[PDB]
C-alpha cells in the first residue's frame, strides 16, 4: 500500500508540475501580448507627460 | 495673512502673526486645518494644529479668526456624535461617501437646513427680556423637549418675535433693542469652550443620584450635580457603570465625552446605545440615543484634541442644565487627559514637575471639575438644574500617588474606588467599600430620614460589620477561626452574607439589572436585623450553652431563613414595589420568628 | 508516511512559489521593455529643433522660477548648446516677466556627454550648493514612477 | 496634474549627529518629505524629514549615517510623504523593513501607492467586533478569547517562549462559528513584521510559515536587530498599511503578529534622545503614547466592507513587569492582555499562559448562545473565581501547613494542580476544540459539590452538572 500511495503521489506531483508550467506559459503569452498591444499608447502617454512645461 | 516658520509634531510656529491673541482659533495651510494659539514671542505664535501636520510647508499661509474655541449651539445637539473639534461625525460619513475622515473638512457642527417646529412662550412685541430668558421650547425629539433661551450676554425689548411654525436656524426667530440699538437671534448660539456658562447663583444638592446599582446607591452615594471618580477600569467600571450611569439613571440626559479610549469600545459602545430601549418616562420605551450624546475622540486622534473634547463636553453639559434637565456627563477620559498635557507641555519646552506632569495639573482639573454642582439658572421663569461629573482615573494598577490620582481626590467629593483584586475574583460591580468614600453622606441627611427613618443606623451597622471582618481578616491569616467566638463567627457569616447578596451584582439579568432604592434598603435592614438578632440570641447564653452553640443552631436549624436570605437578591424589580416590599416584609417577619423560637426551647 | 506527504506538499507549495515568482519577474521584465522603448522614444525626441528650443525655454524657465535665486550657472550638453545660447536672455525676461524681480545673472564651461544628458539643462545655484537637475532622462523616471499604477491599470491583459 | 518638476538636489549637510543630518539653506522643505541621499561613495540611503524650522531642516535617515561629508553628501527632496505600493502579490514575499524585497524576486509592481498612516476611520463607521477566531490554545478560547478585529498582546519577559505562541496562533487561528468554518477570503492572510529580532528568531518563523503550507498566503517585513535601528520604527506602519490594503480594499480577513513593540520603543527612544527633547517616564518621548495609538488604533472590523484587520502585538517587558512606560500604555490602549509568566515556565508548561492577570474587553461579544455553548461565560468565571481563591488558600497554607487546611482548601488545591498541569497545557501542535476545551474545564469545575459553584446558574448547572 505504502508503495503504490508514493507513486501515486509522485505522479499526482508531476501532474501538478506540468499544469503549474502550462499555466504559467499561458499567462507569460498574455502578458507579452497586453504589452505588445498597449506598449506604444503607454510610450504616447509618457512622453505626452515629460514633454510638456507649465508656466 | 500669516505664514508658517517651523513645524515639529502638532506644534507649527507661524510668524508674522504680530496681533495675534491667545487661544485665538487660527487657520493653517491650503487644507485648511483647524488650530489653537498656545505661545507667543512676538511677531510669531505657536499654535496646535488639532490635525496630522505631515505636509506643512514654510511660507503656508494660515489666516487669524479672532475667536477663541467655540462649539455651536442649538437644536439637535442631542443624539450626536461629535469630533473633539465638535465636527457631525454622521453628517461627514454620509454627505462625503468615503468611509474615511478627510484632512481638513469643513463642515457646520449642526445641520443649517432642517426644518424645526416653533413654539413661542407667549413673549408680546413690546416687552422686556433679558440674558437666559427661555422665549421658545422646540420639540427636538419625543420626550425629550428643548428649551430655546436668549444667550446670557443679551438683553433687550422684544420688537419682534416670530410667530409658531416650521423654521430652520438661519432664520431669525427673534429680535431685541437695547441702549437704542437693535440686535437679532437665531436658533444658534455658539460659545466660546473655555469661560464657563453664567449661573444665577450655585446651590447646595438635595437629591441622590439613585443610580442603578446597589452599592454606589447605599454605600457610597452620590448626589445630582454631584462629582465622582472611578479607575476607568474595563469589564466593570467604563461598562457596567455607565450603562447603569445612561439608561438606568434619573438625570434627565447622558453626555458621555470618553475620549482617549480603544477604537473598538467606542464603536461598540455607538453600535449598542442605538437601541438601548431604556424605559425612562413612566411607560414608554424610548431609545436613549434621543437623550444621550457622544463626544468620542479615540486615542489614534491628535493628541492636542483631548482638552477640546473635555471642554466641549463640559459646555455642552453647561447648555443642558441652564435649560432646566439634571445632565450627567460621563467622561471615559482624563486618564489620556494627562498624558496630552504631558506631551503638549513637553513639546512646548515647559519645566516638568512632580513625576513629569505639569506643574498646572491641578489648575487644570479644577477648572474642569469646578464647573459641576446643581445651578439656580438665568432669566425667566425661575428654574434649576445640575451637571454631574463622572469622570475616569488611572486604573487599579498604580497606587494613589500618581499625580492624576492625586489631583483628582484633591477636589472630587466621592470616589468609587475599584480594586483589581475584586476584578481578579469576578466580583462584577468591584467597588472597594474600605477606600471608597462619599463626603456627600451630610447633605443626603434629608432624603434619608423622609424615604425611610432607620437607614442610617443601618447602614452603620453595615460599615462597622464591614469593617470588622477586614479587620479580624488579618488575625485569622495568622491563627484562624479555631478561637473566634460567637460574635466574631455570626459578624464574619453576616459580612459574607452581605458581600456575596448585596454587594455583587450580575447587571445581565433581570435580577440585578435595575435595584431601586427600596429593594436595596429592604436587603439591608433584612441583613442587619438578622445580624442584631443573632448577636442578641448568642449573648443570651440560654440552655448552659447559648454563644458557638446558638450561632451553629441558627445555622442549622435555622437556615432556611439564612438561604432565603442569601436568595433575597433574586425578588424580580418587575413584580412591583407593592408585591416586593410584602415579600420582603414577610421575611422580616419570618426572621423575627427566628431567634424568638430559636430561644423558645433555650437553644 | 506523514511527514513523506508533508514535504511533498512543501514541496509543490515551493513549485508554485516558483512558478508566480517566474510569472511576476516576466511581468516586471515586460516593465522594463517599457522603460526601455520610452528611454528611445525620448532620446528621438531630440530630432526636433523648433519645437525643441521652445521646450528647452521652457524647462529652463520651470527651473529658473523653481530656484527663485539671485545667480544660477545653467550647465547644457555640447551637442544643442547653440540652441541654449540663442535662448540666452529670453528666459531672463520671462523670469523678470513672472514677478517684479530685477534679471537673473545666468552664467552658461563643462558639458557632460550626450547620452547622460539626452535634452534638459541643469540648472544649479552659486557655488553649486543647490542643484535642479531637469534632464530629459530626470523627467522621465520621476513620470514612469507616478504612473506605474496606471501602466498596472492598463496591463489587465 | 498638469505639469510635474523634478526633484530639488542640495548639498548644505551642515550638521550630522547620530541618525540625524541637519540640512540647511533648504527653501520650500515640506514636513515628513521623503529625501534621498547620494553620498560621495555612490551608495544612496533614503531618509524623512522630521522637522522644519526656517530654511533649516532636520533629516534622520533610515540606513544610518556612517558616511556623510558636509561637502559631497547629496540630499534630494522627493516632496512626498512616504507611498509603500501595495498589490495583491504582495501576499506571499518577504520583505526588508522599509519595503524593499528580500525574496530575490523583483519589486512589486504597485496597484497604487497608498501614504503610511493612512486615513483615519471615522468612528460612525466602525463596527465592534462580532465573530470568534478559534485560537487553538485552550486558555485563550475559555477565557479572554479573541474577537475579529481585536488587539490583543501577548504580554512577555526575556526567554519565554512567546515566539512559539505567537507560531501557533498563526497556525491555528480559524473561524468558529456552530464549528461550520475554501474559504480563501476566510484564509486570514496573516501579514507578519518582525522588529529587532535575532536571526534564529526570523529563521524559525520563516521555517514554520514555509512548513505549515502557507507560504503563498503569509507577508513577512523584516527588520532584524543588525538591520539598522531606525527602520524599526517604520516597519510597523508599512505592515499595517500593507494590512489595510489587504483587507479592506480587498476583501480579506487579515491578522497581523508585531514582534518585540519594546525593540520599536526603543526605536522612539533613540529618535527622541538624538532631538534632545524633554523627556517622560524612564526618559522614554513624552509622545509615546500617541505613537502606540497609532500603531494599535489601525485595526478593526468596517461597515461598509467585507474585510477585517485582527493585530496580536507582542510585548517584551524589560525586567518582567508592568509598570514600564511601554506595556503600561500598552495595556491602556489595546483591548487585551495576555500574561505569559515565568513561574509556569519555571514548572515547565509549554503555554505558560497565566489565566489569571489575562483580560479580554470583547470577550462578552465574541462569547454568546448563537455561536458558543450558552454556559461559556458562567464556565470562564467560575474556573477564574475558584483558582484565584484556591492560591490564596495555597499562599495561606504555605504558612499555616498543609494539616491546617479545610475540606474546601483541599478541594482548592487540587483543583489548582488539575487546572494548571491538565487544563493549561496542551500540545505544541494539537489543538483543542472550543466545545472539547467547554468539557474539559467541566471536567476541571465538577471536582467541586453543586453548592460551592455560586457563579454558575442553576439552568446551566442541570444541562452540564452531570453530563
Amino acid at each position: 500500500e505504502f508503495q503504490r500511495k508514493l507513486a501515486e503521489s509522485s505522479g499526482d506531483s508531476g501532474a501538478n508540475v506540468k499544469r503549474l508550467e502550462q499555466e504559467t506559459e499561458v499567462k507569460i503569452h498574455h502578458l507579452n501580448a497586453g504589452a505588445e498591444k498597449i506598449q506604444y499608447d503607454v510610450v504616447q502617454m509618457l512622453l505626452k507627460h515629460v514633454t510638456t512645461v507649465k508656466n | 495673512y500669516g505664514y508658517v516658520r517651523k513645524v515639529s509634531g502638532p506644534v507649527v510656529i507661524a510668524d508674522g502673526m504680530n496681533g495675534a491673541a491667545m487661544y485665538e482659533l487660527v487657520r493653517v495651510g491650503h487644507d485648511n486645518l483647524i488650530g489653537e494659539i498656545i505661545r507667543l514671542e512676538g511677531d510669531s505664535a505657536t499654535i496646535q494644529v488639532y490635525e496630522e501636520t505631515a505636509g506643512l510647508m514654510v511660507n503656508d499661509p494660515v489666516l487669524r479668526t479672532h475667536k477663541p474655541l467655540s462649539v455651536e449651539l442649538g437644536p439637535g445637539i442631542l443624539g450626536n456624535i461629535f469630533d473633539g473639534i465638535q465636527r457631525p461625525l454622521k453628517t461627514i460619513a454620509i454627505r462625503s461617501g468615503d468611509v474615511y475622515i478627510p484632512r481638513g473638512v469643513s463642515v457646520p457642527a449642526l445641520d443649517k437646513d432642517t426644518l424645526w417646529e416653533f413654539q413661542p412662550k407667549k413673549i408680546g412685541e413690546g416687552d422686556l427680556l433679558t440674558g437666559g430668558d427661555l422665549y421658545a421650547t422646540v420639540f427636538e425629539n419625543s420626550l425629550m423637549q428643548h428649551h430655546v433661551a436668549l444667550p446670557p450676554d443679551a438683553m433687550g425689548k422684544v420688537t419682534y418675535v416670530a410667530p409658531a411654525g416650521q423654521y430652520s436656524l438661519k432664520d431669525t426667530v427673534l429680535e431685541l433693542e437695547f441702549q437704542g440699538v437693535k440686535k437679532s437671534f437665531t436658533m444658534l448660539q455658539a460659545w466660546p469652550v473655555r469661560t464657563p456658562r453664567p449661573v444665577s447663583s450655585k446651590l447646595a444638592a438635595d437629591t441622590p443620584l439613585l443610580t442603578g446599582q446597589r452599592v454606589l446607591d447605599a454605600l457610597f452615594p452620590s448626589v445630582l450635580g454631584g462629582t465622582c471618580a472611578i479607575p476607568g477600569a474595563f469589564g466593570c467600571g467604563k461598562t457596567v457603570i455607565s450603562q447603569a450611569l445612561s439608561k438606568y439613571s434619573n438625570s434627565d440626559t447622558v453626555v458621555y465625552v470618553g475620549c482617549g479610549e480603544r477604537g473598538n469600545e467606542m464603536a461598540e459602545v455607538l453600535m449598542d446605545f442605538p437601541q438601548l430601549t431604556m424605559t425612562l418616562p413612566d411607560g414608554r420605551e424610548e431609545s436613549v440615543m434621543k437623550r444621550t450624546t457622544l463626544v468620542a475622540n479615540t486615542s489614534n486622534m491628535p493628541v492636542a484634541a483631548r482638552e477640546a473634547s473635555i471642554y466641549t463636553g463640559i459646555t455642552i453639559a453647561e447648555y443642558f442644565r441652564d435649560m432646566g434637565y439634571n445632565v450627567s456627563m460621563m467622561a471615559d477620559s482624563t486618564s489620556r487627559w494627562a498624558e496630552a498635557l504631558r506631551e503638549i507641555s513637553g513639546r512646548l519646552a515647559e519645566m516638568p514637575a512632580d513625576s513629569g506632569y505639569p506643574a498646572y495639573l491641578a489648575a487644570r482639573l479644577a477648572s474642569f471639575y469646578e464647573r459641576a454642582g446643581k445651578v439656580k439658572c438665568l432669566g425667566g421663569p425661575e428654574r434649576t438644574g445640575s451637571v454631574t461629573i463622572v469622570g475616569a482615573v488611572s486604573p487599579p494598577g498604580g497606587d494613589f500617588s500618581d499625580p492624576v490620582t492625586s489631583a483628582t481626590l484633591s477636589i472630587v467629593q466621592v470616589f468609587w474606588g475599584l480594586d483589581k483584586k475584586l476584578a481578579q475574583r469576578k466580583h462584577f460591580p468591584s467597588v472597594n467599600w474600605l477606600i471608597s468614600y462619599s463626603k456627600y453622606s451630610t447633605a443626603l441627611e434629608s432624603f434619608y430620614e423622609q424615604f425611610d427613618p432607620d437607614f442610617i443606623n443601618i447602614r452603620t451597622k453595615a460599615r462597622e460589620v464591614l469593617q470588622r471582618e477586614d479587620d479580624l481578616n488579618e488575625i485569622v491569616q495568622l491563627v484562624g477561626k479555631d478561637a473566634l467566638a460567637e460574635g466574631d463567627k455570626i459578624t464574619l457569616e453576616t459580612a459574607k452574607l452581605l458581600r456575596e447578596d448585596y454587594l455583587a451584582q450580575n447587571a445581565f439579568t433581570p435580577y440585578d439589572k435595575f435595584c431601586p432604592f427600596y429593594k436595596s434598603v429592604w436587603m439591608m435592614r433584612n441583613i442587619i436585623h438578622f445580624y442584631n438578632l443573632a448577636n442578641q440570641a448568642v449573648e443570651k447564653g440560654a440552655g448552659m450553652d447559648g454563644q458557638k452553640i446558638t450561632y451553629t443552631l441558627i445555622k442549622h436549624r435555622l437556615g432556611d431563613l439564612f438561604y432565603r436570605l442569601v436568595s433575597q437578591k433574586f425578588e424580580d424589580p418587575a413584580e412591583g414595589e407593592p408585591a416586593l416590599v410584602a415579600k420582603f416584609k414577610k421575611l422580616h417577619e419570618d426572621l423575627t420568628a427566628g431567634f424568638r423560637a430559636l430561644e423558645d426551647e433555650t437553644r | 508516511e506523514k511527514q513523506v506527504e508533508i514535504r511533498k506538499k512543501i514541496e509543490y507549495s515551493m513549485q508554485l512559489n516558483a512558478s508566480r515568482i517566474k510569472v511576476l519577474q516576466a511581468q516586471d521584465d515586460l516593465v522594463s521593455n517599457m522603460m526601455e522603448a520610452a528611454s528611445k522614444e525620448v532620446l528621438n525626441v531630440s530630432r526636433d529643433h523648433n519645437s525643441y528650443k521652445k521646450l528647452l525655454k521652457g524647462l529652463i524657465v520651470q527651473s529658473l522660477l523653481r530656484l527663485k535665486e539671485p545667480a544660477v550657472l545653467l550647465r547644457c550638453r555640447k551637442d544643442d548648446h547653440h540652441l541654449v545660447e540663442s535662448v540666452l536672455e529670453s528666459a531672463k525676461e520671462e523670469y523678470a516677466q513672472k514677478l517684479q524681480v530685477h534679471p537673473p545673472e545666468i552664467i552658461v564651461h563643462h558639458n557632460a556627454h550626450g547620452p547622460s544628458c539626452s535634452g534638459g539643462v541643469v540648472v544649479a545655484s552659486r557655488d553649486g550648493k543647490i542643484v535642479c537637475e531637469n534632464t530629459l532622462d530626470a523627467r522621465l523616471d520621476v513620470v514612469f514612477r507616478k504612473k506605474l499604477p496606471e501602466i498596472r491599470k492598463q496591463l489587465v491583459s | 496634474e498638469g505639469t510635474l518638476e523634478v526633484a530639488m538636489e542640495y548639498r548644505t549637510v551642515t550638521g550630522v549627529a547620530g541618525p540625524l543630518v541637519i540640512l540647511d539653506k533648504v527653501k520650500g522643505p515640506k514636513y515628513y518629505e521623503i529625501v534621498n541621499i547620494r553620498l560621495g561613495d555612490g551608495t544612496m540611503r533614503r531618509g524623512q524629514v522630521l522637522e522644519v524650522d526656517g530654511e533649516k531642516a532636520v533629516v534622520q535617515v533610515f540606513e544610518g549615517t556612517s558616511g556623510i561629508d558636509n561637502k559631497f553628501t547629496t540630499v534630494q527632496f522627493t516632496g512626498e510623504v512616504l507611498k509603500t505600493p501595495v498589490s495583491l502579490d504582495m501576499l506571499g514575499r518577504i520583505f526588508n523593513g522599509s519595503g524593499k524585497p528580500i525574496d530575490n524576486g523583483p519589486p512589486i509592481l504597485p496597484e497604487a501607492y497608498l501614504d503610511i498612516s493612512g486615513s483615519s476611520i471615522n468612528p460612525s463607521e466602525r463596527t465592534y467586533p462580532e465573530e470568534m477566531i478559534q485560537t487553538g490554545i485552550s486558555t485563550i478560547d475559555v477565557m479572554n478569547s479573541i474577537a475579529r478585529g481585536q488587539k490583543i498582546p501577548l504580554f512577555s519577559a526575556a526567554g519565554l517562549p512567546h515566539n512559539e505562541i505567537a507560531a501557533q496562533i498563526c497556525r491555528q487561528a480559524g473561524l468558529v462559528k456552530r464549528l461550520e468554518k475554501d474559504g480563501e477570503e476566510d484564509n486570514f492572510a496573516i501579514v507578519f513584521a518582525a522588529m529587532g529580532v535575532n536571526m534564529e528568531t526570523a529563521q524559525f518563523f520563516k521555517r514554520d510559515f514555509e512548513e505549515n503550507g502557507s507560504m503563498e498566503r503569509v507577508t513577512l517585513f523584516l527588520n532584524l536587530a543588525n538591520d539598522p535601528t531606525i527602520e524599526r520604527i517604520i516597519t510597523p506602519r508599512i505592515a499595517l498599511t500593507t494590512a489595510e490594503y489587504l483587507a479592506y480594499e480587498c476583501g480579506k480577513h487579515v491578522l497581523v503578529i508585531l514582534t518585540d513593540m519594546s525593540s520599536y520603543a526603543d526605536a522612539l527612544r533613540e529618535v527622541s534622545a538624538a532631538r534632545e527633547e524633554v523627556p517622560g517616564r524612564r526618559g522614554y518621548p513624552g509622545y509615546m503614547y500617541t505613537d502606540l495609538a497609532q500603531i494599535y488604533e489601525r485595526a478593526g472590523r468596517i461597515e461598509g466592507r467585507k474585510g477585517s484587520i485582527t493585530q496580536i502585538p507582542i510585548l517584551t517587558m524589560p525586567n518582567d513587569d508592568i509598570t514600564h512606560p511601554t506595556p503600561d500604555l500598552t495595556g491602556y490602549i489595546t483591548e487585551g492582555q495576555i500574561y505569559i509568566d515565568r513561574q509556569l515556565q519555571n514548572r515547565q508548561i509549554y503555554p505558560p499562559i497565566n489565566v489569571l492577570p489575562s483580560l479580554s474587553r470583547l470577550m462578552k461579544s465574541a462569547i454568546g448562545e448563537g455561536m458558543t455553548r450558552r454556559d461559556h461565560s458562567d464556565v470562564s468565571n467560575q474556573l477564574y473565581a475558584n483558582y484565584a481563591i484556591g492560591k490564596d488558600v495555597q499562599a495561606m497554607k504555605a504558612v499555616v501547613g498543609e494539616e491546617a487546611l479545610s475540606s474546601e482548601d483541599l478541594l482548592y488545591l487540587e483543583f489548582l494542580d488539575k487546572f494548571e498541569r491538565k487544563f493549561v497545557a496542551q500540545g505544541a501542535y494539537d489543538s483543542r476544540n472550543i466545545f472539547q476545551s467547554l468539557d474539559l474545564a467541566w471536567t476541571l469545575l465538577r471536582i467541586f459539590p453543586r453548592e460551592l459553584l455560586h457563579r454558575i446558574p442553576g439552568k446551566t448547572l442541570d444541562q452540564y452538572y452531570s453530563r
